[PDB]
RNA sequence: GGGCCUGACUGCGAGGCCUGCAAGCCGAGCAGGGGCGAAAGCCGGGCCUAGUGAACCGGUGGUCCCGUGUGGAAGGGCCAU
RNA sequence: GGAUGACCCCAGGCGGUAGGGGAGCGUUCCCGAUGCCGAUGAAGGCCGACCCGCGAGGGCGGCUGGAGGUAAGGGAAGUGC
RNA sequence: GAGGGGUUGUGGCGUGCCUAUUGAAGCAUGAGCCGGCGACUCACGGUCGUGGGCGAGCUUAAGCCGUUGAGGCGGAGGCGUAGGGAAACCGAGUCCGAACAGGGCGCAGCGGCCGCAAAGUCCGCGGCCGUGGACCCGAAACCGGGC
RNA sequence: CUGUUGGGAAGCAGCGCCAGAGAGGGUGAAAGCCCCGUAGGCGAAAGGUGGGGGGAUAGGUGAGGGUACCCGAGUACCCCGUGGUUCGUGGAGCCAUGGGGGAAUCUGGGCGGACCACCGCCUAAGGCUAAGUACUCCGGGUGACCGAUAGCGCACCAGUAC
RNA sequence: GGGGGGAACCUGGGGAACUGAAACAUCUCAGUACCCAGAGGAGAGGAAAGAGAAAUCGACUCCCUGAGUAGCGGCGAGCGA
């Protein structure tokens, strides 16, 4: 199964790891969803920006 | 709910057509055989998908193509059946030949071979051979490949 | 889903299980189609006119006699002559799938558990053997020969003292059988034969 | 007894995914030294039977 | 009638004519490497319609696909004729 | 229309050989049947101007016959001259 | 016993049955008449159609155990799940080709996770085909061994 | 068991009884309890069988080191002519052999589809060997088998009369 | 000790033709029908100078399957491990 993760949230005022997750996921912009793989170390990214990301799991 | 109430659906167990038993049939006489020709005879003609009336048949002016061997026959090589990723949704950890045979999609005699229909799923996945795209998929995916021997 | 009555000396009892609430009568037409067939003997048989006693001699000339031409007296036109298409010695017999005798299995007790006529018992009080003691069993049990039963259980000594009854049938639980379930009016079973049926439909 | 396989069409013919029945397009087996390139070149090629020949044919290959 | 030439191409082939099958026929266009022309272009034999023969079996040139435990070899397959 | 083949109303079709399809009748046998019909008369036979069915047929009744027959619903064929 | 049965004088109409044929009452075939016997089946495989079971799966063969008109076990194997190529081989592709060109043959459920349906497959039934003598009867002949 | 109709009860009726026996065939008609049986049980002095149980007997039995003695002959092997096998001369091997030539004893020989090399398999030219398999003159059991033109050619004085 | 008999069954030694190929010769029918010798309640076969690719199996006989596969074939009809 891959995932389908959204940015909802802005990282402006969060700490500058979750800041670079993102830059691991490929997320640049506000509500751009990149489709990704189901891989631990793309999950271990997108559980720590958890709270800024929306994810749904097209499979 | 007793014997006499068990009953055939509708349609499930027709009669029979019977020729050659009167006028009011349909059938009678000639048992829907037409008219005195070799068709209408006991015996009746020769090999209706082949025969052709004497002319060279359909089937024999077309010419032969490639090989079909010789004495002693099949040469023993290894031979290998494919299966999709697709195929390999149901499974969880482990990926073998063996198991692919009891969930009856491999067949046994066979080598396994990866082919890359479907998506891939972070499985230890142990084959003779894959395909090239089953392969990126693979290990794009989180998936072990595991060649054979 | 179905609630089937036990008997018992403490209490009729009321046990659970899961049969089928939809019955198919065209399968169990087809189960017992299939029990019915693979029983025949299939010892029917004629000659053909290759097998009758007769010599092949050609009874008289082709031509120039004015009667009939004919060949030999085994022919199937001549009184005495083989028969044509006779019947010849058949196995009846075929491999109704197992899933579709399994579920006739279950929908075969399915059917008298909807009716009331599906009756557990603990085990059989003073039945040794003796058809007397069958009897008054039976009476205490509420079967009176009113109505046909099929006894289901692994006790020797009870289908002995019960077979030569004429509305009874009995059966051991691994003989059970769809045919032998919708001949009869009503079901009665062991517990051990109960258990043994509920390890045929899964 | 069981239908056997007519190893003639088996030797001519192939039975596709779909059921179609395709073969070699003949007339260059010999006399192709006035033949021009694009009648070698053609007649190379496999082509889809008619559908009655073809519906013949499948029944002869009865395991394939 | 003359000049230069070999397209009397290789790899394909949209769409059709004809038609019981199998055949037979016409074919633009794309690629390879060319010929003629300043060029637009033309050229996959011949003004056209006859000048022909399905398959099986075998010959020859090439290819280097198969090679009966393995490497070879025998013998086949494939392309051409 | 009414909900279903419950029946009704309207309109149209309905010559037929080869031949395709459909719906039925009857014969032998099996399940139903340890039943049921039967000496107050089985099967079969001979009548009938009677009833039901388009028809194949099925009843009913009288006579003969003297011991067998077998429903509803299904099953299988040595099934109709 | 306002109806019906039997009979048939007169009047009207009126070219047997079957077979074969372009066409028969036909002066073309067959049949004296009556009764009984008498011709489209079965096995295995195939191919459609159909009634059910299960469904990316479906199904067991021999046999083993049970029964004594009881059913069960048995997965060996078979069909299907992937095609293209003479093949090596590659594979949702592949083959021809120098081609990433063109072409052949291939590849893709309805509903509010459960229902419904479905590839496929198993069994029953039915039509037709193949193999058998294959709807039934009929030669003149051929061969074998004897008389 | 009784009554009742009937030529006859086993039919109908009243009241009973057995059942490890309600398979079936009889008895004047239609009988679980009348007869023969059926379920369940028992039986061989004599002959046959005895594949199972027991007991005899025949036969069965090491390790190194050395020696190179033996290991199935008109055989193997090759050639010619054939057969067998799926193999019809095919690239034609294998197994068999009518003709000709013709070895060796393990460092011997045959095979793995011409052939060669490599790698392996195997031990020819002496013999025997239960069981599982086939058939049905004979006996029994059982039929969605026939019912006297059917079923065997024969239900009967039939392989007869002719 | 042999001889001769025995319904089929079995082994060995010899061995057709109609037919099919819509003619026919190779091929088929078929090592079938039949003749002959022998066997016994069975007969044959049987303890690898095997199989053939599993670096493997392990006498023979018989059923199922493998499989109408591999192959054979006027590469026709068909035959068929
Ligand atoms: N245990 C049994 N097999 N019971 C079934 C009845 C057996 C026998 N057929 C009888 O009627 O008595
Ligand atoms: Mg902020
Ligand atoms: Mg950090
Ligand atoms: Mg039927
Ligand atoms: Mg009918
Ligand atoms: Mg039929
Ligand atoms: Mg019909
Ligand atoms: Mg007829
Ligand atoms: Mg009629
Ligand atoms: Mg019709
Ligand atoms: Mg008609
Ligand atoms: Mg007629
Ligand atoms: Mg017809
Ligand atoms: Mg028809
Ligand atoms: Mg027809
Ligand atoms: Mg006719
Ligand atoms: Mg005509
Ligand atoms: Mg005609
Ligand atoms: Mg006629
Ligand atoms: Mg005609
Ligand atoms: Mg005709
Ligand atoms: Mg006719
Ligand atoms: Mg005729
Ligand atoms: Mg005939
Ligand atoms: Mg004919
Ligand atoms: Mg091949
Ligand atoms: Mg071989
Ligand atoms: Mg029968
Ligand atoms: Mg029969
Ligand atoms: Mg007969
Ligand atoms: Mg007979
Ligand atoms: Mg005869
Ligand atoms: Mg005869
Ligand atoms: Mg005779
Ligand atoms: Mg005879
Ligand atoms: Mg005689
Ligand atoms: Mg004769
Ligand atoms: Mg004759
Ligand atoms: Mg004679
Ligand atoms: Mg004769
Ligand atoms: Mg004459
Ligand atoms: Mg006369
Ligand atoms: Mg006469
Ligand atoms: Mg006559
Ligand atoms: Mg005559
Ligand atoms: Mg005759
Ligand atoms: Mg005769
Ligand atoms: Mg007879
Ligand atoms: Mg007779
Ligand atoms: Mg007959
Ligand atoms: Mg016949
Ligand atoms: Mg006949
Ligand atoms: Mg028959
Ligand atoms: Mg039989
Ligand atoms: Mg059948
Ligand atoms: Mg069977
Ligand atoms: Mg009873
Ligand atoms: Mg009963
Ligand atoms: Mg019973
Ligand atoms: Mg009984
Ligand atoms: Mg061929
Ligand atoms: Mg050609
Ligand atoms: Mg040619
Ligand atoms: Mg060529
Ligand atoms: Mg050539
Ligand atoms: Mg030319
Ligand atoms: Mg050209
Ligand atoms: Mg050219
Ligand atoms: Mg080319
Ligand atoms: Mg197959
Ligand atoms: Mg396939
Ligand atoms: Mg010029
Ligand atoms: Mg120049
Ligand atoms: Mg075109
Ligand atoms: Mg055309
Ligand atoms: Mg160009
Ligand atoms: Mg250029
Ligand atoms: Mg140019
Ligand atoms: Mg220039
Ligand atoms: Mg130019
Ligand atoms: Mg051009
Ligand atoms: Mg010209
Ligand atoms: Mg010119
Ligand atoms: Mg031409
Ligand atoms: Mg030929
Ligand atoms: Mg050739
Ligand atoms: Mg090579
Ligand atoms: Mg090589
Ligand atoms: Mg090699
Ligand atoms: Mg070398
Ligand atoms: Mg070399
Ligand atoms: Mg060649
Ligand atoms: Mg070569
Ligand atoms: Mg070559
Ligand atoms: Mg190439
Ligand atoms: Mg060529
Ligand atoms: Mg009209
Ligand atoms: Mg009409
Ligand atoms: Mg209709
Ligand atoms: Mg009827
Ligand atoms: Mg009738
Ligand atoms: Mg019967
Ligand atoms: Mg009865
Ligand atoms: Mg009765
Ligand atoms: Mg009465
Ligand atoms: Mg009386
Ligand atoms: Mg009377
Ligand atoms: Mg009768
Ligand atoms: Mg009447
Ligand atoms: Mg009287
Ligand atoms: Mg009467
Ligand atoms: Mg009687
Ligand atoms: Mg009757
Ligand atoms: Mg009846
Ligand atoms: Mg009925
Ligand atoms: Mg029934
Ligand atoms: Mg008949
Ligand atoms: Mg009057
Ligand atoms: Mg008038
Ligand atoms: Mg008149
Ligand atoms: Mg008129
Ligand atoms: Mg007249
Ligand atoms: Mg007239
Ligand atoms: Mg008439
Ligand atoms: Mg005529
Ligand atoms: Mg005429
Ligand atoms: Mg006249
Ligand atoms: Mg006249
Ligand atoms: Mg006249
Ligand atoms: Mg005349
Ligand atoms: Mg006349
Ligand atoms: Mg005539
Ligand atoms: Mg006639
Ligand atoms: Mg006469
Ligand atoms: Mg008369
Ligand atoms: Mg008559
Ligand atoms: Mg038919
Ligand atoms: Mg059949
Ligand atoms: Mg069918
Ligand atoms: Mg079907
Ligand atoms: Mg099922
Ligand atoms: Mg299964
Ligand atoms: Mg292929
Ligand atoms: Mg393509
Ligand atoms: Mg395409
Ligand atoms: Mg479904
Ligand atoms: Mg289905
Ligand atoms: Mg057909
Ligand atoms: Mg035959
Ligand atoms: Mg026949
Ligand atoms: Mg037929
Ligand atoms: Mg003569
Ligand atoms: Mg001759
Ligand atoms: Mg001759
Ligand atoms: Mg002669
Ligand atoms: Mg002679
Ligand atoms: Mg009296
Ligand atoms: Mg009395
Ligand atoms: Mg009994
Ligand atoms: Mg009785
Ligand atoms: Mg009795
Ligand atoms: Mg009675
Ligand atoms: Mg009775
Ligand atoms: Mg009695
Ligand atoms: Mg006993
Ligand atoms: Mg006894
Ligand atoms: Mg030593
Ligand atoms: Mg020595
Ligand atoms: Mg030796
Ligand atoms: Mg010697
Ligand atoms: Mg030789
Ligand atoms: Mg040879
Ligand atoms: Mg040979
Ligand atoms: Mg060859
Ligand atoms: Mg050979
Ligand atoms: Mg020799
Ligand atoms: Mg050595
Ligand atoms: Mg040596
Ligand atoms: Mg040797
Ligand atoms: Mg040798
Ligand atoms: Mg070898
Ligand atoms: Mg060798
Ligand atoms: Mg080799
Ligand atoms: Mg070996
Ligand atoms: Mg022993
Ligand atoms: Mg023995
Ligand atoms: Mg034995
Ligand atoms: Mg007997
Ligand atoms: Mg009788
Ligand atoms: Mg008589
Ligand atoms: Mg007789
Ligand atoms: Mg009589
Ligand atoms: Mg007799
Ligand atoms: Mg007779
Ligand atoms: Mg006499
Ligand atoms: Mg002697
Ligand atoms: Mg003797
Ligand atoms: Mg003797
Ligand atoms: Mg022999
Ligand atoms: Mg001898
Ligand atoms: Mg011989
Ligand atoms: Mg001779
Ligand atoms: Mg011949
Ligand atoms: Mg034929
Ligand atoms: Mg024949
Ligand atoms: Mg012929
Ligand atoms: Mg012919
Ligand atoms: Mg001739
Ligand atoms: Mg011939
Ligand atoms: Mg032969
Ligand atoms: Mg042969
Ligand atoms: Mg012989
Ligand atoms: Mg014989
Ligand atoms: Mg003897
Ligand atoms: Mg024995
Ligand atoms: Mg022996
Ligand atoms: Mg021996
Ligand atoms: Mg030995
Ligand atoms: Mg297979
Ligand atoms: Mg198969």
């Amino acid at each position: 199964p891959r995932l389908k993760v959204k940015l909802v949230k802005s990282p402006i005022g969060y700490p500058k790891d979750q800041k670079a997750a993102l830059k691991a996921l490929g997320l640049r912009r506000l509500q751009q969803e990149r489709v990704l793989e189901d891989t631990p170390a793309i999950r271990g990214n997108v559980e720590k920006v958890a709270h800024l990301v929306r994810v749904e799991v097209v499979e | 709910m007793k014997l006499s109430d068990l009953r055939p659906n509708p349609g499930a167990n027709k009669r029979r057509k019977r020729v050659g038993r009167g006028p009011g049939s349909g059938h009678g006489k000639t048992a829907t055989r037409g008219h005195k020709g070799q068709k209408s005879r006991s015996g009746g003609l020769k090999d209706p998908r082949r025969f052709e009336g004497g002319r060279s048949t359909t089937l024999m002016r077309l010419p032969k193509r490639g090989m079909q061997g010789q004495v002693p026959g099949e040469i023993k090589r290894p031979r290998y059946q494919g299966v999709n990723l697709k195929d390999l949704a149901r499974f969880e950890g482990e990926v073998t030949p063996e198991l692919l045979v009891r969930a009856g999609l491999l067949k046994k005699g066979y080598r396994l071979k990866i082919l890359g229909e479907g998506e891939a799923k972070p499985l230890k996945v142990v084959a003779h051979a894959f395909s090239k795209s089953a392969l990126e998929k693979l290990k794009a995916a989180g998936g072990e490949p595991v060649l054979l021997e | 889903v179905y609630q089937i009555p036990v008997l018992s000396p403490s209490g009729r009892r009321e046990l659970a299980a899961d049969l089928p609430a939809e019955i198919n009568p065209h399968l169990l037409w087809e189960v017992v189609r299939w029990q019915l067939a693979k029983r025949r003997r299939g010892t029917a048989s004629t000659k053909t006119r290759g097998e009758v006693a007769y010599s092949g001699r050609k009874i008289w000339p082709q031509k120039h006699t004015g009667r009939a031409r004919h060949g030999d007296i085994g022919a199937p036109i001549f009184v005495g002559g083989g028969v044509v298409f006779g019947p010849k010695p058949r196995d009846y017999s075929y491999t109704l799938p197992k899933k579709v005798r399994k579920k006739g299995l279950a929908m075969a007790v399915a059917d008298r558990a909807r009716e009331g006529k599906l009756l557990l018992v603990e085990a059989f009080a003073g039945v040794n053997g003796k058809t007397k003691e069958f009897l008054a069993w039976a009476k205490e049990a509420g079967l009176d020969g009113s109505e046909s039963v099929l006894l289901v259980t692994g006790n020797e000594l009870v289908r002995r003292a019960a077979r030569n009854l004429p509305w009874v049938v009995t059966l051991a639980p691994e003989g059970l059988n769809v045919y032998d379930i919708v001949r009869t009016e009503r079901l009665v079973m062991d517990l051990d034969a109960w258990e043994v049926f509920q390890n045929r439909i899964g | 007894p069981k239908m056997k396989t007519h190893k003639g069409a088996k030797k001519r013919v192939k039975i596709t995914a779909s059921g179609k029945v395709v073969a070699m397009k003949t007339g260059k087996r010999h006399l192709n030294w006035q033949k021009s390139g694009k009648e070698i070149r053609q007649k190379g090629r496999k082509f889809v039977l008619a559908k009655p020949e073809a519906e013949r044919i499948k029944l002869l290959l009865p395991y394939e």
